[PDB]
DNA sequence: TTTTTTT
């Protein structure tokens, strides 16, 4: 029991919340230890706090000690009611224990008991950080610290100079107004102990070996005069260590640059060789102690090399309040900062660097926001389902609001140009343009819903649907998980209401969709693409969901324009890169699409007739190793499964389970079928089940999988991937998506030339006989959507533009003479040169939403919060040359792994996030590499922790077990499970007689995980809150990947991650010698990208496959296998259209007419090799051998494989993969007949 | 009898892994047999006579098709390696071939294969018995000449030649923070022993003789006189290749009729793999760079002619691929797009009259002298000058500052220097062009950079970085010629790249001979950058 | 017998 006087010697306010700092060497203080109760005054002698000590912290003049209980004196206590004496000389000093004991219920009426614990985590994640920040680089002891039993050499792994890497140094540079500068340099050194001093042993009676740690360190003065710089020592009693460097001469600004070096110069002992070491250096460099000013450290030199860009020079124009002023050789910086943002007074040297990341929200819930942001959340002018229900002067009364305010803000952002933008008017005013160009189109969307009826129809049918989809979710997953709730508890006005920005965004799409007459789609220039962009985590996704259902809306009430029809067909196409990517993206839409189709059976029930009578559909477009391509394997998968055509496992409207035998129903098929999927509701009261749903004409859940069930009755929504778009070229009944269709059979649907029915049958089984009809065409879809558009670009994002030249002409239509085209919209989380990449995949006009403003921190819908008011996350590196990456590897995750384990055992649950830790991998080989240390290396240095000599302060002991891959080798039924693994908690009781937290299992239960490692992307499938503890191996090959993986954890909780970085990679330690300036200014860095089609390379693979893709689906002649040889001199008229379109596209693209030329040669060229087959007589020519006559048929084109690529190869894909060879295995005895000899 | 173990992909055939390499599986290590026992009739034939006519050259005139790798008991023919396991649970130590180990596997699902410990019972016995994983050993014994063998266990336990037959353990040392201590126990006449006896000097008292054994071959030598290495398993310094490779060009050294077509006034383009731009030259390299052509259709071969274990290639050292004389040689080609640069002469010959040129070259051939005569060969030949050395070094900078701003993947682009003076017709440029089929910027993204207001942009960020290193003072200070370096100023941190790039082998390299550095200053060819 | 990840 010790006392202490407090005196507030330090500023981090949630440090002094849980810590107290005394000042002085811990010699002073030797008998204060571990487990000891403190109680502490102020300077007037009054009781203010008692705690317990978990860990002491020293240093040559102060010491800090943590905490782990607390509690706080609120009154004014006088400390002469107590026998306690003052403390003398703001010393500690010895407590009576009896009397402490006896005083403790008799004034502060608390006892050992009642004293509660510490619940904050972000304490832990600090303390975690000390943990691993004390072995890692130590000193782990303290100044005068003893290692016993091991050479020091190996003790430590980063942080060291050899004698004769050797060397440090950092670049700076300095005003011309001082001519005197300071340097500051420490470090550490060992010595050997002799045997008769020390009495540590070993089992045996063996004596030991013990070093011992003596610091160093000095001050030199330095005056700055062109040239070398002298060779000065600091220390005098280590006269071969260096400090050096050189000085320039004046630059234009007149300013100076100065560089510095430390250098070991010691030699190398015979024996004992770790004496000529240097540990733990640092430099400090600052003003000298008489000058006028303290601040003389500015800017480093911009050095341009006479190149220009609007984008570049608005990027440093928002960046300019956060400045780099040094830079590292081998070692990471720190500078600090003065009053003036320009101005720097200290710069020093620090070998492993942290920063911490603020983060982004949507306001309206703070006190400190705009006064109109929280009357529009107090008033609930944002609920979905009191928008739908007003009358239309109160609707445009509450979207005036949105619009006032952001119309004020542009306003008051226009003064500040004079004042807070010197250097950059140009950009601040280009800048300004645009928030105006917005304001002007969200009033135009207002006017555009107040004179339309149709327009205020669909926009309230959407407003309820996104509502019915929002409350319901929530109810099926709380229901998935065994909760007993009900429906009445999730209907609130908390999870029913919108975010600014999405409607916002649902405001600006409206004038482009209601009439298709608008200036946006009917001519060919001034077409705006709209790109969103955003932090991720915000409500992108819910965002264009909206405008897909108010797309869906407003086409059945146009009517039939144009001599088009619009009561049914393919309204909205999505499309991904990733196959994993769309399947959770098919799980969150059809729970819209549900919510639309119980709203359009509700309409029809009470004689509204608005909706039609057509239902909502949904279907998948991927490949045929997931889903079937025909209705004889569907049969197929479920006789196989009694004794794949399942999506879904679980129904999205209650949550029930589905049984696969059971539950999907096969129609018999003698040229074609169709597969139905039922509710598991036993029951009965699901409105998807199968004593309800049989009347309606598509029973069940309304989702699509087939691709022949595709074909013949197309679905409203698609979506699919990038690569399954190539199969244009090789099947023909595509066409039937696009609208291209004349005929129809009663029976079946819709036809196309070649298929099994005709529309003629006799009456069979009972069933009326039928005849064909004929019937006008349908209307081509209207919204495209591209998600994740930052990954299309390079050799993949070359491919998807060249193939996007048939997919913008076959959605085109004529109204009126007029041409239409469909909507674009794409989003994705960075951006940078936006407008070429824009206009080479997609030939439009490219729009950002939302611009930018005069700074980074605010615009008005993304407010960056404080550290003070909210928490972030937190960046850390590690970085040692010449060392093995499994050395550095092993050493950090046993370091995680055991410091973990003893937060753990003092504080118990809040521990739970850095419990579990996540592994990033940049390749699949160092994941297998990874694989065999972590099961065998890592768990036997975590089990040996604390049963050696060599004293370890922080780490304790923690068996591992469980070890999980998640990686492309896990089949998709346990995946969810896999997710639902990670749910549990490490369970833990409080064991009172060891005093500790422990972890007991029960019989049979389910134990944790301990270890899960990643490869290039995450699961990614929900926000599961537990996980907070990353670690990625070595730089990512992007940017934009490396915002995006790390962005994963700490969500929920405050996160933390560690890098580890190679030093013989270039941007490695490129990243490492600027750690702190690239994770403060991080959009600033995103690296170049192209997409360049209509090059020779792109031209000798894709051409052939968009010519006959266009000429395929556009016509009737060509469309089947038989097409090929009916191209004579009467139809060879309608090739020239085909090969002008595409000419004119590459002319556009290119903008060279150098470029155009070859393309128009290159299409000849083929266009007149084509002529020569066809007019090949004798034989039956097709473009593929297929068909009872392939005796005489020849084929047309070829498919990639062994032969040389030619001309006709068509490809299957978007991306060239080379295919692999497998290794054969000669497993036999061998015997031996030589020997060993010295 | 046989059973498929994995997959790689065919590009790294003739690069990583191969004849006579160690294949680091996830559950096993094997070896590749020689090529004598590979299917002959199934590997695709490639044509191109001008590397025939060098292969045929070096191997003999008896060589007839460069062949493709081959493409369910269709694939490379392995066989295993090392022989001597360790068990994960009790921590025995026996070869495969005793018995007391035997195999699990699937014929459809061959990743999962793995070995297990027969009927395991624990250290002591008292375990029931079951199968548990095992760990191949993690030490080998290497030999300069070629020579690779498992590590002798049996004679470094028992100091020698020893009549016991018993069982060996392993241990950690009991310690956690030390990896260089390790145990080796034997259960009958327990003796001990330590790992760290075989590494350094030490291991010329204790360590046996080499037995002279080709794994990949299956042959053992009559007598080897090259004293043996201890090395880890899985170690960089294990295997390198031998390659060759030539360009196509429309129609006796490789590189000479190549010079002889990029320098024409008007290139040819009958030929379906050669076309060529002529696009400017950059406003800040007026005097230096007189013509930049930009390649937007190329094709390369290459081919393998042998191997050597634990130095680089310079031929006695080198291993061979069959028993006999071979017959065929694995081949690789592939179809890309390059970039070529012209440089000035006249700026390069008025350059090479410098006081400083001359000291650093009087430098590098004292260090080059003294490289070549440690090892017993003639030390007046084979020095490709200073020139040489200037323009690798722009090539390592260009190449760097490559992947640093464009994003690229590192093993992506490759090199190519002319720099022959002797023969009457001076050369003077460099070409850069892709290393794979499916590697970054193969659509055109490499052409791209060809623009004057681009390439210009590179070569400023590649000059401006280069002045100070990350391990400044010593690395300018290095003098080749006191440690018979083939180097000076240029090491890991900021000159030198992935071993599949370059062309040398991180020889012959001087940034002082471009920028003004700390300690040579009147040396430099770009001045004021 | 067709669709895609990954160095
Ligand atoms: N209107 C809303 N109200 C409350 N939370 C929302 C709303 N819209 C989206 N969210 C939250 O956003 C999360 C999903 O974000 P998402 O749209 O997937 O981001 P991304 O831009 O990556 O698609 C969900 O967990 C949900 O809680």
């Amino acid at each position: 029991a010790w006392i202490a006087i407090d005196h507030n010697f330090s500023r981090a306010q949630v440090l002094t919340y849980y810590t107290l700092q005394l000042k002085g060497e811990h010699s002073l203080h030797q008998a204060i230890s571990d487990n000891d109760w403190i109680l502490v005054l102020d300077t007037t002698g009054n009781i203010t706090r008692v705690g317990r000590i978990l860990r002491i912290r020293s240093d040559l003049e102060t010491t800090t000690i943590f905490f782990d209980r607390m509690l706080q004196v609120k009154s004014v206590v006088s400390i002469g009611i107590t026998p306690f004496k003052f403390p003398p000389n703001d010393r500690a000093g010895r407590i009576q224990w009896t009397d402490f004991i006896e005083t403790l219920p008799k004034e502060l009426h608390i006892t050992i008991a009642d004293i509660p614990k510490i619940e904050d985590q972000t304490y832990i994640r600090e303390l975690l950080q000390l943990a691993v920040m004390d072995d890692l680089l130590g000193p782990a002891g303290g100044p005068n610290e003893l290692i016993v039993d091991m050479g020091v050499r190996d003790r430590y792994l980063v942080g060291k100079l050899a004698p004769r890497p050797s060397s440090l140094g950092m670049t700076f540079c300095v005003d011309g107004d001082v001519d005197r500068v300071e340097i500051e340099a420490r470090w550490g050194r060992y010595e050997r102990v002799p045997n008769d001093e020390h009495q540590f042993f070993k089992s045996n009676g063996q004596k030991a070996k013990v070093w011992k740690r003596i610091p160093c360190g000095g001050k030199i003065v330095l005056p700055l005069i062109e040239g070398s710089i002298s060779h000065n020592a600091p220390d005098s009693t280590s006269p071969e260590v260096r400090v050096q460097g050189s000085i320039r001469a004046k630059n234009d600004n007149g300013d100076r640059l100065i560089t510095l070096f430390l250098v070991n110069a010691q030699e190398e002992p015979d024996t004992n060789r770790d004496t000529a070491w240097v540990f733990q250096p640092e430099l400090i460099v600052r003003a000298a102690k008489d000058a006028a000013k303290p601040a003389i450290f500015r800017r480093r030199p911009v050095l341009d090399a006479d190149g220009m860009d609007p984008e570049r020079e608005a990027l440093e124009m928002i960046y300019r309040d956060r400045v780099e002023f040094a830079v590292g050789h081998g070692v990471a910086v720190h500078a600090e900062i003065a009053d003036d943002v320009t101005l720097a007074t200290e710069v020093r040297t620090t070998v492993m660097p942290q920063y911490e990341v603020q983060a982004t929200e949507t306001p309206g819930l703070e006190l400190s926001d705009r006064p109109a942001m929280r009357e529009m959340v107090s008033s609930g002018l944002l609920d979905m389902q009191r928008l739908a229900t007003l009358d239309i002067d109160p609707l445009v009364d509450a979207l005036s609001v949105l619009t006032n305010d952001y119309a004020t803000w542009i306003d008051e952002q226009n003064l500040n140009v004079s004042s807070k933008a010197k250097g950059f008017d140009t950009q601040a005013q280009t800048a300004i343009n645009r928030c105006q160009e917005i304001h002007t189109r969200l009033q135009e969307g207002i006017n555009t819903l107040k004179s339309n009826e149709n327009a205020l129809a669909a926009f309230r049918f959407a407003n309820q649907a996104m509502a019915t989809q929002r409350i319901r979710s929530l109810y099926a997953l709380a229901m998935r998980r065994g909760e007993d709730v009900t429906l009445d508890k999730f209907d609130v006005l908390k999870n029913r209401s919108w975010r600014p920005f999405q409607l916002a965004f649902l405001l600006l799409s409206i004038p482009s969709l209601a009439d298709p007459c608008h200036p946006d789609r009917v001519k060919p220039i001034e077409a705006y693409a709209d790109l969103l962009w955003f932090p991720t985590g915000g409500g992108k996704t819910e965002a264009y969901l909206g405008v897909a259902a108010f797309t869906m809306a407003i086409r059945r009430m146009q009517g039939n324009l144009g001599g088009y029809d619009s009561s049914r067909g393919l309204t909205v196409i999505m499309r991904y890169t990733l196959r994993l990517l769309t399947l959770q993206q098919f799980q969150r839409a059809t729970a819209l699409i549900c919510a639309m189709e119980v709203l359009r059976r509700e309409a029809l029930n009470k004689g509204d007739k608005s909706l039609g009578t057509e239902p909502f559909t949904i279907g998948l477009w991927v490949g045929n190793k997931v889903t079937p391509g025909t209705t004889e394997d569907s049969h197929n998968a479920i006789e196989k499964t009694r004794n794949s055509p399942v999506q879904l496992t679980s129904c999205p409207w209650c949550g029930t389970e589905i049984v696969p035998g059971q539950d999907v129903e096969v129609k018999k098929d003698k040229a074609g079928g169709r597969t139905f999927v039922y509710c598991g509701d036993k029951k009965g009261r699901c409105e998807f089940s199968k004593g309800k749903s049989s009347t309606q004409p598509h029973p069940g859940i309304p989702v699509l999988v087939v691709d022949e069930e595709i074909y013949h009755r197309p679905p409203t929504m698609m979506i699919a991937t990038v690569d399954k778009f190539a199969m244009m070229a090789w099947r023909g009944q595509v066409r039937t998506l696009f609208g291209r269709v004349e005929k129809e059979c009663e029976r079946h649907g819709l036809l196309w030339p070649g298929a099994n029915c005709t529309g003629n049958h006799q009456a069979f089984k009972g069933q009326p006989s039928a005849k064909v009809k004929a019937i006008p065409p349908i209307r081509p879809p209207d919204l495209i959507i591209q998600d994740e558009f930052h990954l299309i670009s390079g050799p993949l994002g070359t491919m998807v533009g060249l193939y996007e030249t048939a997919v913008d002409e076959l959605c085109s239509w004529t109204l009126n003479g007029k041409t239409v085209k469909p909507k674009i919209i794409a989003s994705t989380a960075t951006v940078r040169k936006a407008k070429e990449q824009v206009n080479n995949v997609f030939m439009r006009q490219v729009s950002v939403f939302p611009p930018h403003g005069l700074d980074v921190e605010d615009n008005f819908f993304s407010v960056q919060r404080h550290i003070k008011d909210k928490f972030g996350r937190r960046y850390l590196g590690v970085c040692s040359p010449g060392s093995s990456r499994p050395a550095m590897l092993i050493r950090v995750y046993t370091a995680f792994l055991t410091a973990a384990q003893e937060l753990f055992d003092h504080f118990g649950e809040p521990a739970d996030p850095y419990m579990t830790m996540v592994g990033y991998f940049n390749s699949l080989r160092e994941l297998g590499g990874m694989k065999r240390l972590a099961e065998d290396d890592v768990q036997t240095r975590s089990y040996r922790v604390q049963m050696s000599m060599v004293e370890r302060p922080a780490l304790a002991q923690r068996s591992v077990n469980n070890i999980r891959e998640l990686t492309s080798r896990v089949s998709s039924q346990d995946i969810p499970k896999y997710l639902d693994n990670l749910e549990v908690k490490f369970k833990a009781e409080f064991d009172s007689s060891a005093g500790k937290y422990v972890t007991k299992w029960q019989e049979g239960d389910t134990r944790a995980i301990d270890v899960v490692l990643a490869t290039n992307m995450l699961s990614v499938g929900v926000d599961v809150n537990r996980l907070g503890l990353m670690a990625v191996n070595g730089q990512p090959k992007g940017t934009a990947e490396y915002i995006q993986a790390t962005s994963r954890v700490g969500r929920s909780f405050p996160g933390l991650v560690c890098t580890v970085l190679t030093w013989a990679r270039p941007r490695d330690l490129s990243h490492y010698e600027t750690f702190e300036h690239y994770h403060a200014t991080f959009y600033k860095h995103v690296e170049a990208q192209s997409v360049t089609p209509f090059s020779p390379r792109a031209m000798d693979r894709g051409l052939t496959g968009s010519l006959l893709s266009l000429m395929r689906l556009k016509n009737n002649e060509f469309s089947p296998n038989e097409g090929a040889g009916k191209l004579d001199m009467s139809n060879q008229s309608e090739l020239a259209h085909a090969i002008e379109v595409l000419a004119t596209r590459a002319g556009n693209v290119a903008e060279d007419n150098a470029r155009k030329l070859l393309a128009e040669n290159e299409l000849k060229e083929r266009a007149d090799e084509w002529a020569k087959e066809a007019s090949k007589g004798g034989r039956i020519l097709g473009y593929e051998k297929r068909g009872p006559d392939k005796d005489k048929t020849v084929a047309l084109i070829k498919s990639p494989g062994l032969q040389a690529w030619d001309n006709w190869t068509v490809p299957m894909s978007m991306r060239e993969v080379e295919s692999g060879v497998r290794l054969i295995m000669d497993t036999k005895f061998i015997k031996d007949d030589h020997d060993w000899k010295p | 009898n046989k059973t498929p173990v994995g997959e790689v992909r065919p590009s790294q055939l003739l690069w990583t892994y191969g004849p006579g390499a160690l294949i680091d599986l996830p559950s096993l290590s094997v070896v590749t047999l020689g090529i004598d026992r590979w299917e002959r009739e199934r590997c695709q034939p490639i044509q191109e006579a001008r590397l025939l006519a060098a292969v045929r050259k070096v191997l003999g005139p008896q060589v007839e098709n460069l062949r493709m790798p081959p493409f369910a008991n269709i694939g490379v023919p392995v066989r295993p390696f090392p022989r001597w396991m360790r068990c994960v649970k009790c921590g025995l130590l026996s070869p495969f071939d005793d018995g007391l180990l035997e195999i699990k596997e699937d014929r459809f699902r061959a990743e999962r294969t793995r070995f297990v410990h027969k009927g395991c019972t624990g250290s002591k016995g008292n375990l029931p018995a079951k199968d548990a994983d095992a760990v191949p050993a993690r030490f080998l014994l290497a030999c300069r000449d070629g020579h690779l063998d498992d590590f002798p266990w049996h004679y470094f336990v028992h100091g020698g030649n020893s009549t016991c037959k018993g069982t060996l353990r392993f241990f950690e040392s009991g310690a956690s923070l030390q990896t260089e201590n390790l145990w080796v126990r034997c259960d009958s006449c327990e003796a001990s022993r330590s790992m760290a006896h075989a590494f350094g000097k030490a291991g010329k008292e204790n360590l046996p003789a080499c037995r002279g054994r080709h794994p990949h071959l299956d042959q053992f030598d009559i007598d080897c006189g090259e004293e043996p290495r201890a090395v880890l398993l899985g170690a960089t310094n294990s295997w390198f290749p031998i390659t060759l490779s030539a360009l196509a060009i429309p129609q006796a050294d490789i590189k000479g009729p190549e010079w002889e077509v990029l320098t024409e006034a008007n290139p040819p383009t009958d030929y379906p793999h050669f076309m060529s731009k002529k696009i400017g030259t950059p406003a800040q390299f007026i005097p230096y760079i007189s013509r930049v052509l930009l390649l937007e259709r190329l094709r390369e071969v290459n081919a393998l002619l042998g191997f050597t274990r634990v130095e680089a290639p310079e031929r006695p050292q080198m291993a061979s691929l069959a028993r006999n004389k071979p017959e065929w040689v694995p081949a690789n080609q592939v179809h890309g797009e390059g970039i070529f640069i012209q440089f000035n002469e006249k700026t390069l010959v008025a350059w090479e009259s410098l006081d400083a040129v001359k000291q650093v070259d009087e430098m590098l051939r004292g260090g080059h002298t003294g490289w070549r005569n440690s090892r017993n060969l003639d030390p007046n030949e084979d020095y490709p000058g200073i020139r040489y050395a200037m323009l690798h070094t722009l090539s390592h900078l260009l190449i760097r500052e490559l992947a640093l701003e464009c994003g690229y993947n590192a093993a992506s682009i490759r090199e190519r220097i002319y720099a022959d003076t002797s023969n009457g017709s001076p050369q003077a440029g460099i070409l850069i062009y892709t290393a794979a089929a499916d590697s970054d910027g193969t659509l055109g993204g490499l052409v791209d950079l060809g623009k004057p207001e681009n390439l210009g942009r590179l070569l400023v960020q590649a000059l401006n970085r280069s002045k100070i290193c990350s391990s400044d003072p010593l690395c300018s200070e290095h003098n080749p010629e006191k440690d018979r370096s083939l180097h000076a100023a240029a090491c890991h941190a900021c000159t030198l790249v992935a071993e599949t790039s370059c062309e040398q082998g991180n020889r012959y390299l001087d940034r002082s001979l471009l920028i003004p550095t700390l300690e040579r200053i009147h040396a430099a060819f770009f001045k004021g950058f």
